[PDB]
């Protein structure tokens, strides 16, 4: 997005991003680049050592034997990607995951996971994974040269409006990876059709005065509420606390049987 | 954080007005009080380390059985008495915060509140720590605004432990 | 909220270390300069009213797309809140010079204020614009010469010339 | 509820006055109805001076960043709520005028008293405002998002006691609750303390006899302990509380107000003596059987 | 009523502890202040016919229709002049009070509130007073301490005004 | 409230007078005393705990049905109470000798005490004993020569023994 | 809130002009509409008791799933707040047609509606469902021609027709 949102919104970096693409004739650093821009964006930004490296791929990558495509997937489907995205993960947060690394997005409806589930429970964690790869989705996007890159901030043809609000779900900073098992934070979302308001970088923040306590420091809370006292207007409520009351607001939320949905600093 | 210029503030705040001779007036006690609690933390710092020995060796005369009884709440062993002169020394090294400071901010913020669940949870005796508080008043060799200042902050904890 | 004291405090704090020579000696360096500190709060407090009135002013004047019908500044209620925020963001500016940090008026003023004003419309680039005015207006209150023992503010209009700029910042 | 006696009481303003709710994305005329709501029943009818207006709360209030009740938190634990009940008040008293504007109701029991004491010596008055705040008793009876107000009827963990024991701390709807006879001292100290209760005398308007406080000492008890005898034949045993005696004058008169039990036969009689004293019936009630 | 002495128990008081060094501090500010307050208020006492009877003048000088314009809110006649020279009297009257007190706690309580009603209700504007309040600036002859509380005190009932 | 100016300032203005010079010396006779007044207060406030316990255990020794089985100090939350009490009088005592002036004792401590003891049956005049013993152990401790400028401390002296037996005869 | 004429007002001061002529005559129009428009509010207000409960019970006829054990109309608390909510939409739009404008029921009664119910598990389809057969009975009530001076309500009726029907599209 522009810039005045960007900054508020912490994307600045993903707007300003620059699609790299493996040309022909290419010399050793701009494989190298392309190495490491796959690796940074389908491994979810975490720190790669060396032992984890996938050399063999890597280097039908430098010798011209495999596409960037073909890169991609060796790493999608290298234990690595297994390690820290499958093998201690529910389904539902896997495949968001594989949406953010292969595809760039966040996923756009339940249907989705409803795909992607039966065909792993089919044809294995492979058939599943080169769903996305050699997807239309992918084709379009990035095709046989580009490394993936975000674009659920961008507005994509065939998109539906809640990515991007989603993306903010899925993408929490530049300075952040997938890395701690965790359960979605789309699953009720995805579920029911539904947004969640977006709070990243500055947008979580409120206005606090003499309000707050003796911290300074507002907690927002997002729940679910029911009549279980006093009537109920909305479903959803938001309450903003301090902290010296956050403990008794907490219980008193707890006594009524709503149901939490997220506590962030504000 | 309670300070003269951050209680100033508070208050002129939730009037929501600007700062008035009043406030001006905390701040020039406060800097009449400043040089006198910066000297006073210097010379804590540069004695703190035989300060809190000698504080916990006037606790281990006074309280003997510390130093001979088994149990985890006790300084019978090295790991006990590394979490004596640690306690003591969390306490010195807050006084000296309370120094710089001007007010008992930070031992209200960092150590009274919640001391009482410690001592309970851990049966650590507050009057352990009273008497090394006291030892640190009788040896800290501060004179005039510095000393008194000082000994206001060593008093508090005390009184808070009392 | 943290004062120029504290601050230096809980840094320690969170390091379990005993403040620094350096560091009290930086402390008596600012306590040295108490009395500066005091006469620029005591300056733009004794001047608030005018600062604002004729920051306000100046800013309608050179943004008169704010004060026309449809503008934020339109009615009175509107226009009244415009100057009361201008007051508000002037008197955290003097808690931030009073206390030498600017804890109170990041956390208590400046903390989802941009937030609020994108959410309500407010422009944030004529706010930063109208305490950019208030900035000068205040500089020169400072350090105007008249009537006071003659020394060295360049400091302490650094700091408060800071506080502004991070006001600025937030809104904008 | 109270239909009768709503006007002769200072229940019948509030009995047409609904409780203001701040609704989900409120007006800016549902906003400062709010306001004007908190500033009257959280600052106890006090006339608000500009100069003393929160701005900030007000403010915070209007843009949603807090809710009604974080703002009558504001409200309650601002310079200006100290001034006027805290700073100048014996602490029982500042517990009568916590549970009267934060909860809309009296002080039921000692033990209340007891709390709230216990909780402002240990932690403070802030502690204290958000345990009236923070209760189970408010957010049931106000929750997040309405102003509190008196709760004069019949509630669900009520106890009769308390709806006493509001009279002597409401006194009308022209009545600023620092602008009371009784000024500073606590109102139900003594009450609580020997968990009893006082017969309740009206406001002015409508009650002439509205001026009747008991002295220090010397005070009739309410029941006729003893019966008819001291009366000889007797039926029944009134006690009549009287106020304004001044007409014969000291030293036959010393005390202006005055109890006296009284048999059902001498009523009438009773009755022209307080006229020619110029005194006025403040409350008549049973005293035996 | 907000002077050092008063805020520093009221703020030790809200938070039902003792006093510790902070409202130790903000005492030794009010004594700091407290004699050029006193002095100051002396010679604002001494000069304070004149001090009056020159700011109305000067009023009547920046706003001459004050005195031609015939009305209940205008000095044309000799009982407005003297309402005006009433309202300064008072104005200076307790500008003296704030400075024994150490704070504007008198402004605020005696003058500063419902000042805006006043002047709404009898049509006075507060313009006349800001002139008045800047002739008892330029011609109070105070220097020093003495001088700086009371303009900050004068400044205080202008901004109060405008 | 009232502090030392403040009651003066309130009498003057109610008056309509400006204060005299008489009472303007008065006040700098006040601010002369000052420094002794805070080192009063700092010193009974630095040993408040020990005032308290000191006193409470002399009064239980001199007054044993307090603490027999029924009696007013017997059970935990009673005797919490009573130490409570104790502490409360000796914090407002200091407030007033702070101040100058006794308003904040009467007002928040004093005014309603002798209701509330009588209401409950707490013993006013074991009260009394009480608080007469905070006053002897704290006179002794302001009047100690010891580690402090001397001078003569009998005026703030006899003000505080005032404060403390205005506390124990508004209880009794 | 808005109604018809504050709509209109609202527009025009943000436009910053006076009302055409144009906009006083489709005022005035309205003005001409009112009786109407009080009829027709008074009709739906007089049987809401009827037109609640037989949709209800049309609603429950054709759609069992809701009142089976296990359904979101099930036990008698959820039919009771099932019952509430048709109450409401039918007062709100009330509210809107004695208005004039849409603003009441939308602000105070249909914004968060739709997320209310999802996330709470009310199915929105079957309350748009109670909605329409809430409007073809009050519609039916309204172009009633017994018992009321004859004249054309096409306009109102269509009105009232559109702030059902933007309940409808709210739920679901
Ligand atoms: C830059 C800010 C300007 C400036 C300041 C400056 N001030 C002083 C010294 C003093 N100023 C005060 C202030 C007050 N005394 C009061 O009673 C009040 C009301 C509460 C105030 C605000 C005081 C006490 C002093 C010290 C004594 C004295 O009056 O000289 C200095 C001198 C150095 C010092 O810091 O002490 C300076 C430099 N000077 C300029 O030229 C700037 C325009
Ligand atoms: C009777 C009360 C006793 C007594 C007191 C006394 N004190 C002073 C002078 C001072 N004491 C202080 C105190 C403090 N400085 C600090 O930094 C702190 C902590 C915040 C305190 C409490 C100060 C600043 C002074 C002035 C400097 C000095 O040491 O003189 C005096 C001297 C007279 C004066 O008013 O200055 C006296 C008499 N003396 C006794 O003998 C009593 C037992
Ligand atoms: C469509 C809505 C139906 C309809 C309406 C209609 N009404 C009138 C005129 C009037 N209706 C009233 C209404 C009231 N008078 C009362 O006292 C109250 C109770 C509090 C009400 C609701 C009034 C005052 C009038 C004017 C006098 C009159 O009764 O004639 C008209 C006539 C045109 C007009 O707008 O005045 C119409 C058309 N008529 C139908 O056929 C629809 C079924
Ligand atoms: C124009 C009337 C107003 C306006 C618009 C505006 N919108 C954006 C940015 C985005 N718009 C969308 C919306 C969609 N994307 C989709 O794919 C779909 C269809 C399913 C929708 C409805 C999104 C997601 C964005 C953000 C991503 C993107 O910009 O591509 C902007 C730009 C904001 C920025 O800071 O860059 C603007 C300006 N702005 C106004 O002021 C008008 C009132
Ligand atoms: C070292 C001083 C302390 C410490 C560090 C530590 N960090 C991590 C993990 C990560 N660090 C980052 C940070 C960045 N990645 C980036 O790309 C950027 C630039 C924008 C930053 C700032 C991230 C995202 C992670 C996540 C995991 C990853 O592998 O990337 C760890 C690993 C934790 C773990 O393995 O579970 C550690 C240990 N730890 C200490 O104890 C030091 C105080
Ligand atoms: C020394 C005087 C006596 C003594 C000490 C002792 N302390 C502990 C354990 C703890 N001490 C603390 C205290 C603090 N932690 C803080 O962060 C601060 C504030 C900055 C303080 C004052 C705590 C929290 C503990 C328990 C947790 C921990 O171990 O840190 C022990 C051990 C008790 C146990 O059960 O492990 C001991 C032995 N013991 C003596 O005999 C001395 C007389
Ligand atoms: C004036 C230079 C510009 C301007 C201002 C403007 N602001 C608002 C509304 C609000 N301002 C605030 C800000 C604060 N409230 C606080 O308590 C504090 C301290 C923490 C701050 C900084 C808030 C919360 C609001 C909203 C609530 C309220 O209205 O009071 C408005 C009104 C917007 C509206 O539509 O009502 C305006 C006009 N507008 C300009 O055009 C100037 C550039
Ligand atoms: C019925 C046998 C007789 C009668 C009764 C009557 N009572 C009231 C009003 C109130 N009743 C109470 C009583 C209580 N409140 C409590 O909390 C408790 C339980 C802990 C009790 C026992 C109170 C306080 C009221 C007034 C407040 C309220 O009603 O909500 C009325 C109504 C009087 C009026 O409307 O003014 C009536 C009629 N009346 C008879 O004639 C019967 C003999
Ligand atoms: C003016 C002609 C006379 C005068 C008046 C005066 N009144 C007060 C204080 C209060 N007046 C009221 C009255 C009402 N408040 C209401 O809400 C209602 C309507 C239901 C009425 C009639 C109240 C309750 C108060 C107390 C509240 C407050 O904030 O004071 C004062 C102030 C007294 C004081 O400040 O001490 C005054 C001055 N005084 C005169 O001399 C005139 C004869
Ligand atoms: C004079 C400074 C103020 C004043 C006085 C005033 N008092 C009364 C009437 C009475 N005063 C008393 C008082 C007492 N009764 C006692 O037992 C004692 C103690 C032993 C006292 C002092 C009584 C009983 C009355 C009423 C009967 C009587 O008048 O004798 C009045 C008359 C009031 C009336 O309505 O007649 C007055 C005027 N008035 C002021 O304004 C002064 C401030
Ligand atoms: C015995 C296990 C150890 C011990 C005892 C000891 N206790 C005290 C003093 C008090 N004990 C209490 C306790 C209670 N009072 C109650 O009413 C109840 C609840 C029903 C309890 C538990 C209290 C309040 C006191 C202080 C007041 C009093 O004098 O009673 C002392 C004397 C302490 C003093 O300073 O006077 C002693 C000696 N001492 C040991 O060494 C044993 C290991
Ligand atoms: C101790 C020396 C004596 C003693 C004390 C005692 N007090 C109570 C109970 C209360 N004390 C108060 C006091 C205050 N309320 C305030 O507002 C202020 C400060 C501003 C004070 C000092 C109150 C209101 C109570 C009631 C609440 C409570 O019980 O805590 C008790 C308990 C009485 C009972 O029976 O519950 C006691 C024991 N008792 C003695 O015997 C000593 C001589
Ligand atoms: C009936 C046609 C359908 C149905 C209804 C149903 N609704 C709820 C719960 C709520 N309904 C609302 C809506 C409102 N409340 C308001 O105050 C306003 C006006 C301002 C509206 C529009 C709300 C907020 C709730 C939640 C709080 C509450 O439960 O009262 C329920 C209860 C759901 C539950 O289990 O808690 C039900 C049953 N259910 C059906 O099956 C029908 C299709």
């Amino acid at each position: 997005t522009s810039l005045v949102s960007a900054q508020r919104l912490g994307i600045v970096a993903v707007d300003e991003a620059i699609p790299l693409e493996l040309r022909s004739r290419s010399t050793e650093e701009e494989v190298d680049a392309v190495i490491l821009a796959v690796y940074r964006q389908v491994l979810g930004n975490d720190h790669l050592m060396s032992q984890e490296r996938l050399t063999s791929a890597e280097s039908l990558l430098r010798g011209r034997e495999i596409s960037v495509r073909d890169f991609v997937r060796a790493v999608a489907l290298s234990e690595v990607y297994r390690q820290k995205f499958f093998h201690s993960n529910p389904q539902n947060r896997f495949i968001e995951l594989n949406y953010k690394h292969l595809l760039g997005r966040a996923p756009y409806d339940q249907s989705e996971i409803a795909f992607h589930t039966d065909l792993y429970h089919q044809g294995g964690y492979e058939a599943e994974i080169n769903s996305y790869i050699d997807s239309v989705e992918y084709t379009e996007n990035f095709g046989d040269w580009v490394v993936p890159y975000f674009r659920g901030f961008a507005t994509q043809r065939n998109q539906k409006t809640v990515g991007f609000s989603r993306s903010f779900q899925v993408y929490r900073g530049y300075a952040t990876s997938d890395r701690s098992g965790s359960r979605s934070r789309l699953t009720r979302e995805l579920a029911r059709n539904t947004a969640s308001p977006v709070y990243a970088g500055s947008t979580a923040e409120s206005l606090r005065g003499t309000s707050a306590g003796s911290r300074n420091q507002m907690y927002r809370l997002q729940v679910i509420q029911g009549a279980a006292g006093t009537r109920v207007r909305r479903g959803k409520a938001e309450y903003l606390v301090s902290y010296d009351n956050l403990s008794a607001k907490l219980q008193q939320i707890n006594r009524q049987g709503d149901t939490v949905t997220m506590i962030s600093l504000a | 954080m309670k300070t003269p210029l951050t209680e100033a503030v508070s208050t002129a705040d939730s009037q929501g007005r600007f700062l008035s001779s009043t406030e001006l007036q905390i701040a020039f006690g406060r800097l009449r009080q400043a040089n006198a609690g910066l000297q006073a933390a210097k010379a804590l710092t540069d004695n703190a380390q035989s300060l809190v020995n000698g504080a916990a060796q006037a606790v281990y005369n006074k309280f003997p059985y510390t130093t001979q009884t088994q149990g985890n709440n006790f300084a019978a062993d090295q790991r006990g008495k590394d979490k004596c002169a640690r306690d003591i020394g969390y306490y010195l090294r807050i006084v000296t915060y309370c120094l710089v400071a001007g007010g008992t901010g930070p031992l209200d913020e960092y150590l009274i509140a919640g001391i009482d669940e410690i001592n309970r949870t851990f049966d650590l005796s507050p009057s352990w720590y009273v008497e090394a508080l006291k030892y640190i008043k009788a040896n800290h060799g501060l004179s005039g605004d510095a000393r008194d200042e000082a000994n206001s902050y060593l008093d508090y904890a005390i009184n808070a432990l009392s | 909220m943290f004062d120029v004291f504290t601050r230096v405090v809980s840094q320690a704090d969170a390091r379990g270390e005993y403040l620094s020579g350096s560091q009290l000696d930086a402390l008596s360096a600012t306590v040295a300069e108490g009395n500066k500190r005091i006469d620029s709060v005591n300056r733009i407090t004794g001047n608030a009213s005018a600062i604002v009135s004729n920051a306000a002013r100046a800013l309608f004047a050179e943004q008169p797309q704010l004060i026309q019908p449809g503008g934020n500044a339109y009615t009175s209620r509107r226009m009244a809140a415009c100057l009361r925020d201008m007051e508000i963001i002037l008197r955290y500016v003097t808690y931030a010079t009073f206390t030498g940090d600017a804890s109170v008026l990041e956390d208590r003023c400046l903390n989802g204020l941009r937030e609020t004003y994108v959410a309500l419309g407010v422009p944030g680039a004529s706010v930063a614009a109208g305490v950019q005015k208030m900035k000068e207006a205040a500089l020169d209150i400072v350090n105007d010469p008249n009537g006071i023992t003659r020394g060295d503010c360049s400091a302490i209009v650094a700091e408060i010339a800071g506080y502004f700029d991070r006001a600025a910042a937030a809104v904008a | 509820a109270i239909t009768t006696a709503a006007s002769r009481l200072g229940v019948a303003p509030y009995n047409e006055s609904r409780p203001v709710e701040l609704r989900p994305d409120f007006s800016l005329d549902d906003a400062k109805m709010v306001i004007r709501a908190v500033y009257r029943q959280v600052l106890g009818n006090d006339y608000i001076m500009d100069s003393e207006r929160l701005k900030g709360a007000e403010s915070l209030l209007t843009n949603g960043s807090i809710s009604v009740r974080e703002f009558v938190r504001t409200v309650a634990k601002s310079e200006l709520y100290k001034k006027k009940f805290l700073y100048n008040n014996f602490q029982t008293r500042v517990i009568e005028l916590n549970y009267k504007h934060l909860l809309g109701r009296a002080p039921f029991s000692e033990d209340e008293v007891i709390f709230h004491l216990d909780l402002y010596e240990n932690q403070g008055f802030d502690a204290d405002i958000d345990s009236y705040i923070d209760s189970v008793e408010y957010q049931e009876n106000f929750g997040e998002n309405i102003v509190p107000y008196y709760r004069f009827n019949n509630q669900v963990g009520d106890r009769t006691v308390g709806f006493t024991r509001m009279f002597r701390l409401y006194r009308g709807y022209a009545n600023s609750d620092r602008s009371q006879l009784e000024r500073s001292s606590s109102r139900l100290a003594t009450e609580l303390g020997q968990n009893t209760v006082s017969a309740i005398v009206g406001p002015s308007g409508s009650n002439a006899g509205w001026a009747y406080r008991p002295s220090r000492a010397g005070n009739t008890p309410a029941k006729a302990l003893g019966g008819t005898v001291p009366f000889g034949q007797a039926s029944k045993l009134f006690r009549v509380e009287i106020t304004a005696i001044s007409a014969p004058g000291y030293p036959k008169v010393r005390r202006s107000n005055k109890a006296v039990i009284v048999p059902f036969e001498q009523l009438n009689q009773t009755l022209q003596q307080i006229n020619r004293l110029g005194g006025k019936v403040a409350s008549i009630t049973p005293a035996s059987l």
